[PDB]
């Protein structure tokens, strides 16, 4: 998957998956942007194993 | 991200206001939107009955055959509209007895049964108008229907005018199925019941009401 | 990853949306998928009992005797084509004392066997061909009938029309099973139950719903 967050109008980012082993990448574009990140926080859950 | 009026009409609203409430549309999940409602308007007209989705309808017998009609659910009462008279239902096991030794009915698959060779009719199906002045001999049904599935935005039903937050709950719930926040399944869930229940305790209280009730004592004529 | 339409109609959708509602996407796990949706179907129509999966059918009467149907599971009202006169059904133990010394027959392995040793005869059939010019003698039959296991994409079955997401939780149950994630097989498993009984009961509160039914008094004459 991939999304656009939006600062002052998004507080977070919906990603369905449920691989072992997540990657992410983040990318920014846009011209207008100074934002930054302090940190993440990603919600999760556990399903089993075969 | 999205908005809503005050009143939520219907489905063209409310397939947002589900991403909204529940937190989030992310388009994996918008897309199933649909299906979820799809669950839960099923999930409740599996049990639901009352008024709104009632019908009138009339039928055409052939002296038994009188054919079941695709959208039916469960049937109250069902007379004609000739003087007024109500049937009753039973088995198999006995309006066959009937045959060999009031009018009764029963369910042999798709088919009505009636003991006695009634001939109620229609106009066949080709039809060219439909007025038909109920031929002399007409019975007329009261069962409840399988209403639509949604198919159209600005698609809509009573149950929106009336009561949304319902739908919207119980569609939450399926949600919170698909991805995995069991908590607020639960919540979702029981508000869902209780509302529900009010419903049919609204209806319960609206019947045999309007004042206290007797046993008939009816007596024949001797 | 995949995506899926709004109305999930067919097993060609459904395989997808399975392995979208839940996260793993993997050749170990939809190549399999089919096999629990064998698991879930089978699980399913081992004891459900409703009307669309029901039969009409004519018999082969030889003699007192007939062979059953590969198909069938679970019978319901036979009878004759004409006058009704619906059979019951009672042991050996029975039967056979009244071949010694109303219709009854009963079960013998793969055999059906009738007392007053009848003679019915399968339809005509064929020929220019527009009906089954259907024989006089003729018994006929309502039962529920093993439904085809899809083993096709484009299929579908009433099911998915009526209550998919059944099918699904179910499905995903002996998936949950595959790999080790079991609370949600406990999620998965209370909700195609609690879905299955919704429907069991749409059905009671149909198989007598007409009017008060009212014991009959049978007295044959004297």
């Amino acid at each position: 998957t991939s999304k656009t967050y939006t600062i002052g109008v998004d507080r977070h980012v919906s990603v369905r998956l449920n691989h072992p082993y997540l990657f992410y990448n983040v990318i920014d574009n846009d011209v207008n942007s100074n934002a930054a990140i302090n940190g993440l926080t990603i919600e999760f859950a556990v399903g089993g194993r075969r | 991200m999205p908005d809503v009026q005050y009143p939520i009409n219907t489905y063209g609203w409310l397939k947002k206001a589900v991403a909204l409430w529940a937190d989030r549309d992310d388009d994996e999940f918008v897309n199933q939107i649909p299906n979820f409602i799809n669950f839960a308007e099923k999930e409740i007209y599996r049990n639901l009955r009352i008024p709104p989705l009632e019908k009138e309808v009339y039928l055409d017998i052939k002296d038994g055959v009188a054919y079941i009609p695709p959208d039916y659910l469960e049937a109250q009462w069902m007379m004609r509209a000739k003087d007024g008279t109500i049937f009753q239902v039973t088995s198999p096991e006995e309006i066959s007895y009937r045959r060999q030794h009031p009018v009764n009915f029963a369910r042999f698959g798709s088919r009505f049964i009636f003991y006695p060779s009634i001939e109620a009719d229609t106009p066949y199906y080709p039809d060219d108008g439909s007025p038909l002045i109920p031929a002399e001999n007409s019975v007329i049904l009261s069962y409840y229907a399988d209403p639509p599935e949604f198919h159209e935005d600005t698609d809509t039903s009573t149950i929106l005018t009336i009561a949304p937050e319902l739908l919207l709950y119980f569609t939450l719930r399926h949600a919170c199925l698909f991805v995995q926040d069991d908590n607020g399944v639960q919540k979702w869930s029981a508000l869902g019941k209780a509302i529900l229940d009010e419903m049919v305790e609204q209806n319960k209280k609206q019947e045999y009401s309007g004042s206290p009730i007797a046993i008939p004592n009816n007596m024949t004529r001797l």
